[PDB]
């Protein structure tokens, strides 16, 4: 009964919802903006749909307008959303069209031009938590019921690990492996495939399994001086193996600052922050510490 | 609007009082006369 | 690997690589109400007064002293309500703070030529200076009306001197002092009263450069200078 | 716009690792930084200056 | 000399004025000793 | 400096009521 | 119907939701598990009955000819309609 | 250092300028002190 | 415990001690880990764990005891011959950089308290860290 | 690689560290002028945190009764 | 005031050669993340 | 414990 009723209404709510692709930026000091409500801000900067004093100017035209040049610019936020499209698409009078978009315009609501792979990433205090952004229900939809019925539904969700990938919209499902990397035997051009023998003293050259199994490497080299490592095996977020532990302090004993080529040096599956953090938070000294004080 | 610990890798030490009873690998065959 | 690697996108100027010039960030910042904008933008705002003032003299930059202003009022309301325990929240807290910032901003900038004759074409600064005065000699002569709550004393002191370098400055503009003139009477108060070097001298100053143009025969502002000023 | 503007890169702000409140290290500190930004400028105009020591 | 040289320990201190005028009534008689101190101060520095 | 954390409990119920 | 000026997608407003209901948060299960959990909910509090523009009226239209009961039903619709436009 | 872009009527020389003045005075003064 | 439990004096010493602020007029706290004799022992600790961990041989193999389940022929690899080898190395690397984890560790911690008045809200927003600022900057 | 064995002194890392909650704020100067001159400006409280008569009782409590 | 004073009295505590040569105060476990959350700037200043 | 007691006591004498 109502759980299909339930059903049906997240199916079509789903269907007619406005998948987010490309991220939105605006200035630090548009924060007090929301786009169901009106800010003291808004009714100071234009003070004729508010004063009464016109028919043609109501607070609903106003928001309306206002509305759609947001959603606009909000759906494609890499064009620049010129006045004369709005123009042909709404209708006011050009001048009240012009002063609201120059309105949105300067606080960056709209057309606020960055580049923004210039820029670092950070964390505000409000995180690492469960966000539910509670939007009304669309009509239209709700179903046709010819006691009391509430709905709480949810309609879809997303994942993050760092803020950096919030900003970027990349979510855990492709994120988890989505490209890989190739090893290649120092003796024979052939590729190692799933494993490859890692030079202890070396530190540059892996080689086959077989190439391994037979004695194909350098004759100053024993088989003592070669360690068995994994490739396609990336571990899940949060979780360092010891393989690749071994190999961010390998990285950090050849390359001693340069972090982007430690970083690559582990499997690249892992960003640099993540690196220094583990390499920070590590237990090194503690038991000796501990055990003489 | 817990304190996780650096691993205590027991099997890679050696017994400190009578270290006649590590692993075969972990000994030293000098004690046996065996070394030559 | 990325939409960006376009011919369109080879061509972007470095003007708004970074997204907005900190000039419209601190402008905008301020216009906003944000606390944490208001807080971020003054404090930079502080900065560039005391290490480049002439990026933002009140006459290049128009309407940059009624915001300042706008933080400076609020700051007579709670000095006028300074003489008993009324800092209880965080709320007027930081609106003090804000106050301060704003009127320490104003007195670097009054170190200067351009702004400072723009702050004497002001009536809201000039009346404020007064009363901050008058409080001043309410301190001074220990009136009974309005006590300083001890409590307050440490921003009352800043205050007070910030006050007096305003007074300083536009002490050459009002030059000829008439003979019922307030701000000759508050500085002969506090000189006699206070303590201090710096505002000694500062007040010895502005007494000095309220004395330009005046006659001897025609009945000046040199006529509220009794025997023992003088003698002081 | 009625008033023309041009793209101005502004100048150095003076700018401590530790900012100790007082007055002798920050003395310290900004003559050195003075000297150095009047060099610098020095050497990008076609000028010179007076009392540099 | 001519500068006042700073020194370490406080070298005076400001006397309360908010304090009732009834209940301590002998205020007065301190700050008339005060001036006269200062009178004579003057008087010998001259 | 545990007596204190009593001291502000006492003062804030002192605050709570109304005749005190 | 895609329309061109401003080549971008328009739907009838009626499948699309209007406002947006406040928000909702809370903590993840276990400590230092840093992670951003973002997910839209709808909410329908009471989807049996529908809305009308009665919380609009003003009460010196309807007051004094009325029975009582249907004075009653009036303030719970208008009542309805507002708590409905809480979260 | 930190340099912020910003936008003004004048030019690039005679902000240089302007600093190249202010400096000087600040140096002069600083030096004046001790 | 009956009558007042302060009994202020006029020592400034036992008075701040009585009402909870005793460490609160001193710099910095006293540690052990301040003297050259703790750090001489963990030294000793350090080195000794360091020499018994390069003493062990290359050739460090382990079985699994879930090799049983991988019919390993005698020709083939398993895959867990190198666990021991793998922690041990580990060890012994994270050991021998101790100073570069201690450098990196310092520098987080200078960059980070040197901007605790400008970063922290409750320090940022007392009178006398904002009167200090504003003192700066007094042209 | 360049880094050095961890037997190496030194081995402490907060040994010349410095957190601003201690950084001596600036307060009041206390000129001196002769012994019988007492017209003259004892203070100099132009960039301070606090006040005279507080930083007085500063000194009051913690130096003038330290005997 | 009592509050805010107390809380700033309380703004040195983990500075003292203890808390920072032990993996305490670096751990994520601590709900209060004010110390590493910092890193990635750190790290795009380049003065880590 | 008796801290609790000791500041009830003083209140309790403070408000009669
Ligand atoms: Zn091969």
């Amino acid at each position: 009964n109502y759980e299909q009723e339930a059903q049906k209404l997240e199916e079509k709510a789903l269907r007619f919802l406005a998948k987010q692709t490309h991220p939105v930026i605006i200035p630090s000091f548009a924060s007090w903006f929301d786009i169901s409500k009106i800010h003291e801000i808004e009714k100071r900067s234009n003070p004729d749909f508010f004063n009464d004093s016109s028919r043609f100017k109501t607070p609903k035209a106003y928001k309306d307008t206002r509305n759609f040049i947001i959603n606009t610019y909000r759906l494609s936020p890499y064009e620049y959303l010129t006045i004369t499209a709005v123009r042909r698409n709404v209708a006011m009078d050009v001048a009240s069209i012009v002063k609201i978009h120059a309105f949105l315009e300067k606080w960056g609501l709209i057309n606020y031009q960055i580049d923004p792979r210039t820029k670092p990433s950070l964390i505000g205090p409000s995180f690492t938590g469960h966000f539910q952004v509670v939007l009304d229900t669309p009509q239209g939809l709700k179903p046709f019921l010819p006691k009391e019925f509430p709905v709480n539904l949810t309609i879809k969700k997303n994942v993050y690990d760092s803020a950096q990938d919030f900003n970027a919209l990349q979510d855990e499902s492709r994120n988890s492996r989505q490209i890989h990397k190739v090893y290649i035997c120092h003796t024979c051009g052939n590729e190692s495939i799933n494993v490859r023998y890692h030079n202890l003293r070396a530190r540059d050259t892996n080689l086959c399994s077989r190439c391994f199994q037979e004695g194909h490497f350098g004759a100053n080299f024993q088989s003592s001086d070669f360690i068995r490592l994994e490739n396609n095996g990336n571990s899940v977020k949060k979780n360092w193996s010891d393989q690749e532990m071994l190999l961010l302090l390998e990285g950090i004993e050849m390359y001693e600052d340069q972090w982007e080529k430690i970083a690559d040096h582990v499997g690249g599956h892992k960003r640099v922050e993540d690196c220094i953090e583990k390499f920070l938070s590590l237990p090194i000294e503690d038991n000796y510490i501990r055990e003489v004080v | 609007n817990v304190k996780k610990e650096f691993p205590v890798n027991l099997t890679i030490k050696k017994n400190v009082y009578d270290s006649a009873q590590d692993f075969n690998a972990l000994q030293d065959e000098s004690r046996n006369s065996r070394q030559i | 690997y990325s939409l960006a690697n376009f011919n369109v996108f080879q061509s972007l100027p470095k003007e708004t690589a970074r997204g907005v010039d900190d000039l419209t960030r601190m402008e905008m910042a301020l216009l906003s109400g944000i606390p944490e904008e208001i807080k971020w933008s003054l404090k930079k705002y502080l900065t560039y007064s005391n290490k480049a003032p002439y990026m933002i003299s009140l006459r290049t930059l128009p309407d940059l002293l009624p915001l300042f202003k706008t933080f400076i009022l609020p700051l007579e309301r709670i000095v006028e309500g300074l003489n008993k325990s009324s800092i209880c929240d965080s709320k007027a807290m930081d609106s003090l703070q804000m106050g301060l910032n704003a009127l320490l901003i104003l007195r670097n900038l009054a170190q200067d030529t351009d702004s400072v004759q723009i702050l004497v074409k002001d009536r809201e600064i000039k009346s404020f200076i007064l009363f901050i005065l008058k409080k001043f000699q309410c301190v001074a002569t220990g009136d009974n009306k309005w006590q300083l709550y001890e409590g307050n004393a440490t921003f009352f002191n800043e205050l007070t001197h910030y006050t007096l370098d305003l007074m300083e400055a536009i002490s050459s503009y009002i030059a000829p002092a008439m003979k019922d003139d307030h701000y000759f009477q508050t500085l002969v108060s506090i000189l006699n009263y206070t303590k201090d070097r710096y505002m000694v001298i500062s007040i010895l100053r502005s007494l000095s450069r309220l004395l330009v143009r005046s006659k001897a025969n025609e009945e000046s502002a040199a006529d509220n200078l009794d025997h023992k000023t003088l003698s002081l | 716009s009625s008033t023309p503007l041009n793209w101005v890169q502004g100048p150095a702000i003076f700018h401590m690792l530790t900012s100790p409140y007082t007055q002798d290290e920050i003395i310290n500190h900004e003559m050195n930084f003075l000297k150095g930004r009047l060099l610098e400028l020095q050497e990008i105009t076609g000028k010179k200056i007076t009392g540099v020591n | 000399q001519t500068n006042p040289v700073p020194v370490t320990y406080p070298t005076d201190a400001y006397i309360p004025t908010y304090l009732p005028d009834d209940k301590v009534s002998n205020l007065a008689d301190l700050k008339k000793l005060i001036e006269m101190d200062s009178r004579l101060d003057l008087y010998l520095t001259r | 400096s545990k007596l204190m954390e009593c001291v502000n409990d006492a003062v804030q119920t002192l605050l709570q009521g109304d005749d005190k | 119907l895609r329309d061109a000026y401003t080549n971008i997608l328009h739907i009838p407003e009626s499948t699309q939701s209007t406002t947006v209901l406040g928000w909702r948060r809370s903590k993840n299960d276990s400590p230092s598990d840093t992670s951003i959990v973002y997910e839209t909910v709808i909410h329908d509090n009471d989807l049996n009955k529908p809305k009308t523009g009665l919380s609009e009226i003003p009460k010196e239209i309807y007051e004094d000819v009325v029975d009582e009961d249907v004075l009653r039903a009036i303030t719970e619709q208008q009542n309805f309609e507002k708590c409905n436009e809480y979260i | 250092a930190v340099f912020d872009l910003m936008t003004s009527p004048f030019t690039q020389e005679e902000v240089l300028i302007k600093e190249i003045d202010f400096l000087k005075n600040k140096l002069l003064d600083l030096q004046s002190l001790q | 415990s009956e009558k007042k439990p302060i009994k202020i004096s006029a020592d400034f010493n036992a008075k701040a001690k009585s009402l909870g602020l005793e460490s609160k007029f001193s710099n910095a706290t006293k540690t052990a880990l301040g003297d050259p004799d703790t750090e001489i022992r963990i030294s000793a600790r350090i080195s000794n764990r360091i020499n018994e961990l390069e003493r062990l041989p290359a050739n460090l193999g382990t079985y699994s005891l879930d090799d049983c389940l991988e019919f390993i022929t005698k020709d083939d690899l398993s895959s867990r011959m190198d666990t021991f080898k793998i922690k041990a190395l580990v060890e012994l690397k994270s050991l021998k950089l101790l100073t570069k984890q201690k450098s990196i560790r310092q520098k987080l911690i200078n960059n980070v308290a040197s901007q605790a008045h400008h970063n922290i809200p409750y320090l940022r927003d007392s009178p006398f860290t904002a009167a200090a600022q504003r003192s700066v900057q007094i042209r | 690689s360049n880094i050095p064995d961890p037997t190496l002194p030194p081995t402490e890392m907060m040994t010349r560290f410095l957190h601003p909650n201690w950084y001596a704020l600036p307060t009041t100067v206390w000129l001196k002028y002769g012994n019988y001159n007492s017209w003259a400006p004892s203070f100099n409280e132009n960039g301070t945190v606090v006040d005279s008569t507080t930083r007085g009782l500063i000194w009051l409590e913690r130096i003038g009764y330290m005997d | 005031s009592s509050k805010q004073n107390e809380l700033v009295l309380q703004g040195d505590q983990y500075f003292n050669e203890d808390a920072a040569r032990t993996s305490d105060i670096y751990s994520n476990n601590n709900n209060d993340r004010s110390l590493m959350g910092n890193i990635s700037l750190l790290y795009s200043q380049g003065r880590l």
